[PDB]
DNA sequence: CAGTCCCTGTTCGGGCGCC
RNA sequence: CGGCGCCCGAACAGGGACUG
């Protein structure tokens, strides 16, 4: 007989299945002696058992490596048995984030030892656990046993350690009202606006709390170790910082050098204001090998310049405090790059962050701005769970023509305007109307399929004809083509009537920017009318001098 | 100790495996207040990793009410079990439940809390209780009663539910009874007053027979349709004869016996858009036997009980929105319009989750079934808010389009 | 009525950043 | 071996327009 420390979890397997058998793969000669004389060890902790006839289950070993180790680790591999086991709900959900702590007067940390060994394994689960590999090499064929606990590498070790370990937490917790635990794999992090002793004290009574469950919390813990260090976190109950970012000043340029730099910048942009990637994210476009060589050019490196200024003071967040409102505020970085602040008390940040991402094939500040906006809300509500008032670089007369003419469905929460050029603006508005007394474009564009070839032109009220030839376009280039030809062609006002449904769709979403040269172009001369009227009609209804457009340029 | 209508997800899929959405802290307290209140009632209990499904789960308050109401998006569930009420347990939709004076909509799910459910079923009633910043983990449930909001839960109570209402059904004979969901359509064509008193008798009917029920009031006969017209003018732009023409255009595709031909040829030269050209008398003839062919009734659009129905949904500005239900493309079943709704002139997201609901709603009424959106907005605008103005115990099936607009004149 | 193209617009498998 | 953040490249849905 062994003994029972804590409630045991239902492990099933996947209906219809049962235990692997497997042939070993190759692992270091050395330390594997050592494991020989560690499994007679568990036998005796009550960590392992065996039985002879009863197992038709066997198990290999494949491993990945861990820098920074003072003493050896042994390990199993129950890759076999992994996929052939029920699949959980995962308890890591991701991490909290910094920003998103409550200030807490006092915060320390237990470390559980034999965390995973600490955990009852189902028991008729236990049967299907199995396992053999090589002694030092071999001498007698062997021997083999069963796990009684949780098992490395297995699924369920990490979702049911977690959840009993919540379980056995739990009743403190509602004894507690007024602790804050947090639980990371196997270490607990627990904190109070109690006063430093009676902390003290609930931090033995919890480590007794833990240990009447059987789980033992040693003294090189540490209070006075804070800044504890976590996932690149520094963490002080009064403020968190980004553990040190070291940036490569290398004059040898290979987009793998770009890579790494450029995740060190995101990661430092979570708390450093003002970090620009892009012109380091355009090296990146479109290479195939990942050890080419790259120049840096004079943009890419005046970002990497302001961005090396950025980080050379060093800077901290504050945290959280649920009594006071939330603050979002917005600037435009340019070249469809964006930062944000959040913070409560003015110029103490809980954090910063980029919007850089350019969506669709044009679009404009307007719509760039919404977006963020909602990157933005949704990161508040992961965080914070509350949505920021947000300071905002654009008129309300701006957004309001802007949502109020879209056609799809847009938003902004409450939000207010800040004076902080650049404003955002809309650089153009179409006619709702026709203008009288302006001259009346009717463009046609075609182009041939097969030949790739097409023309693009004009006819007007007043007589006024183009066509123009062009070499190696399609439909859709040359209808904005003729349109184009309406703009440069036309006066301050002018009336265009298109065909083209895509031309139309696009013009009239409004864009500032445009991957398409050409319709920077349009946008270019758009900016510069003072009134222009853009329409629709169907083609090859005879209409118009599109009718008669139809053949000039069709011809 | 009663039975239990055992109940199986329809071949070949598994329980729903769904993520459970960031919540606001604001709707996570009304939840672990309503969940471990349930709890106590053994409602719902706690669950391990061993369970692996998940259901999401979100508060809402209904219209005009201060009180948090949870609610479980079941529509994953609901799809395999969709089989389980579809082809098992049928409810007949009253085809005159539309043409009432007055329809009321209670809401009758607390009653499904009695019935005990299917034990190998309520591993498929999980459902996560998130936290804030991932600070704790998740608090998981599962169901032990019939969980509001499947569909299930009203198929199994249906025998009860025909019950207890037969004694008001069988006095009052002329009163018309659906039940959709967690909510029960009653409608009649009686003077408000008395329509009012026969909700509230009807209300205590469920009381004492041991129901809860936390205006709703229809207008169903007063429901219109949205006819497609073309103006009436004295003097034609050119630019009008070409919004016209191409307007007409489209709704030839819905109605065929339009033609635009002589109009077209009333386009031929080119002019001024501004310039105003004289109708010539065959197209005039032309305009008019067209404005006739608008009147009618679309040839063989008839509701088809086996295919899904269709909702697209058109922003046409100052808080205007127009719609359209529909099995098959040109072929509408109803064609509408909204206005000044809540967030008219302020908030798009709300007006359209505004309109997203009362579209459902006369779904129903008219059905007996939700219509899959087509909804005129980005994806991530949508999810973000649409979680802020629901007041629905339901949750249609929805997609997310760009459509720049010539099929926007669905109005003027 | 099929079968070709040109646009635009999310989903899924390939490297850095944080464990 | 695994999650998250991002960038990079490939496969499907909507729409347009041509081949008799
Ligand atoms: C890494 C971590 C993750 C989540 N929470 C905490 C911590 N550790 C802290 O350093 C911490 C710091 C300040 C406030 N709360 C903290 N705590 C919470 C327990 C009071």
């Amino acid at each position: 007989v062994p003994i029972s420390p804590i409630e045991t979890v239902p492990v099933k397997l996947k209906p219809g299945m049962d235990g692997p058998k497997v042939k070993q793969w190759p692992l270091t000669e050395e330390k594997i002696k050592a494991l020989v004389e560690i499994c007679t060890e568990m036998e005796k902790e009550g960590k392992i058992s065996k039985i002879g006839p009863e197992n038709p289950y066997n198990t290999p070993v494949f491993a990945i490596k861990k820098k920074d180790s003072t003493k050896w680790r042994k390990l199993v591999d129950f890759r076999e048995l992994n996929k052939r086991t029920q699949d959980f709900w995962e308890v890591q959900l991701g991490i909290p984030h910094p920003a998103g702590l409550k200030k807490k007067k006092s915060v320390t940390v237990l470390d559980v030892g034999d965390a995973y060994f600490s955990v009852p394994l189902d028991e008729d689960f236990r049967k299907y656990t199995a396992f053999t590999i090589p002694s030092i090499n071999n001498e007698t064929p062997g021997i083999r046993y069963q796990y009684n606990v949780l098992p490395q590498g297995w699924k369920g070790s990490p979702a049911i350690f977690q959840s009993s370990m919540t379980k056995i937490l739990e009743p403190f917790k509602k004894q507690n009202p007024d602790i804050v635990i947090y639980q990371y794999m196997d270490d607990l992090y627990v904190g109070s606006d109690l006063e430093i002793g009676q902390h003290r004290t609930k931090i033995e009574e919890l480590r007794q709390h833990l240990l009447r469950w059987g789980l033992t919390t040693p003294d090189k813990k540490h209070q006075k170790e804070p800044p504890f260090l976590w996932m690149g976190y520094e963490l002080h109950p009064d403020k968190w910082t980004v553990q040190p970012i070291v940036l490569p000043e290398k004059d040898s340029w290979t987009v793998n050098d770009i890579c790494k730099l450029v995740g060190k910048l995101n990661w430092a942009s979570q708390i450093y204001p003002g970090i620009k990637v892009r012109q380091l994210s355009k090296l990146l476009r479109g290479t195939k090998a990942l050890t080419e060589v790259i120049p840096l050019t004079e943009e890419a490196e005046l970002e990497l310049a302001e961005n090396r200024e950025i980080l050379k003071e060093p800077v901290h967040g504050v945290y959280y405090d649920p009594s006071k409102d939330l603050i979002a505020e917005i600037q435009k970085q340019g070249q469809g790059q964006w930062t944000y602040q959040i913070y409560q008390e003015p110029f103490k940040n809980l954090k910063t962050g980029k919007y850089a991402r350019m969506r669709g094939a044009h679009t404009n500040d307007v719509k760039q701005l919404t977006e963020a906006v909602q990157k933005i809300t949704t990161e508040s509500i992961v965080i914070w769970g509350k949505t920021p008032k947000f300071k905002l670089p654009i008129q309300k007369e701006t957004w309001e023509t802007w949502w109020t003419e879209y056609w799809q469905a847009t938003w902004i929460p409450e939000w207010e305007f800040v004076n902080t050029p650049p404003l955002v603006k809309l650089w153009y508005q179409l006619e709702k109307e026709p203008i009288v007394g302006a001259e009346t474009f009717y463009v046609d564009g075609a182009a041939n399929r097969e030949t790739k070839l097409g023309k693009a032109g004009y006819v007007t009220n007043k007589g006024r004809q183009k066509v123009v030839p062009l070499t190696n376009t399609t439909n859709q280039k040359t209808e904005l083509q003729a349109i184009y030809l309406a703009l440069q062609d036309s006066g301050l006002e002018v009336n265009i009537v298109t065909n083209s449904q895509y031309a139309l769709g696009i013009i009239q979403a409004q864009p500032d920017k445009s991957e398409s040269e050409l319709v920077n172009q349009i946008i270019e001369q758009l900016i510069k009318k003072e009134k222009v009227y853009l329409a629709w009609v169907p083609a090859h209804k005879g209409i118009g001098g599109n009718e008669q457009v139809d053949k000039l340029v069709s011809a | 100790p009663i039975e239990t209508v055992p109940v199986k997800l329809k071949p070949g899929m598994d329980g729903p495996k769904v993520k459970q959405w960031p919540l606001t802290e604001e709707k996570i307290k009304a939840l672990v207040e309503i969940c471990t209140e349930m709890e106590k009632e053994g409602k719902i209990s706690k669950i391990g990793p061993e369970n692996p499904y998940n259901t999401p789960v979100f508060a809402i308050k209904k219209k005009d009410s201060t009180k948090w109401r949870k609610l479980v998006d079941f529509r994953e569930l609901n799809k395999r079990t969709q089989d389980f009420w579809e082809v098992q347990l049928g409810i007949p939709h009253p085809a005159g439940l539309k043409k009432k004076k007055s329809v009321t909509v209670l809401d009758v799910g607390d009653a499904y809390f009695s019935v005990p459910l299917d034990e190998d079923f309520r591993k498929y009633t999980a459902f996560t209780i998130p936290s804030i910043n991932n600070e704790t983990p998740g608090i998981r449930y599962q169901y032990n009663v019939l969980p509001q909001g499947w569909k299930g839960s009203p198929a199994i109570f249906q025998s009860s539910m025909t019950k207890i209402l037969e004694p008001f059904k069988k006095q009052n004979p002329d009163i018309v009874i659906y039940q959709y969901m967690d909510d029960l359509y009653v409608g009649s064509d009686l003077e408000i007053g008395q329509h009012r008193t026969k909700i509230e008798e009807l209300r205590q009917h469920l009381l004492r027979w041991g129901l809860t029920t936390p205006g709703y009031e229809l207008h169903p006969d007063k429901w219109t349709v949205q006819p497609i017209v073309l103006p009436e003018k004295d003097s034609w732009t050119v630019n009008d004869i070409q919004k016209l023409v191409g307007k007409l255009n489209w709704a030839s595709q819905i109605y065929p016996g339009i033609k635009v031909r002589q109009l077209s040829k009333l386009l031929r030269g080119t002019k001024a858009l501004t310039e105003v050209i004289p109708l010539t008398e065959e197209a005039e003839l032309e305009l008019a036997e067209n404005r006739e062919i608008l009147k009618e009734p679309v040839h063989g659009v008839y509701y088809d009980p086996s295919k899904d129905l269709i909702a697209e949904i058109q922003k046409q500005g100052q808080g205007q929105w127009t719609y359209q239900i529909y099995q098959e493309p040109f072929k509408n079943l109803k064609t509408g319009k909204y206005a000044r709704m809540r967030g008219a002139h302020t908030n798009d997201v709300k007006q359209l989750t505004e309109a997203v609901q009362k579209i459902t709603t006369e779904s129903i009424v008219i059905w007996g079934k939700t219509p899959k959106f087509k909804l005129p907005i980005q994806k991530e605008t949508w999810e973000t808010w649409w979680t802020e103005y629901w007041q629905a115990t339901w949750i249609p099936e929805w997609e997310f389009v760009n459509t720049p607009p010539l099929v926007k004149l669905w109005y003027q």
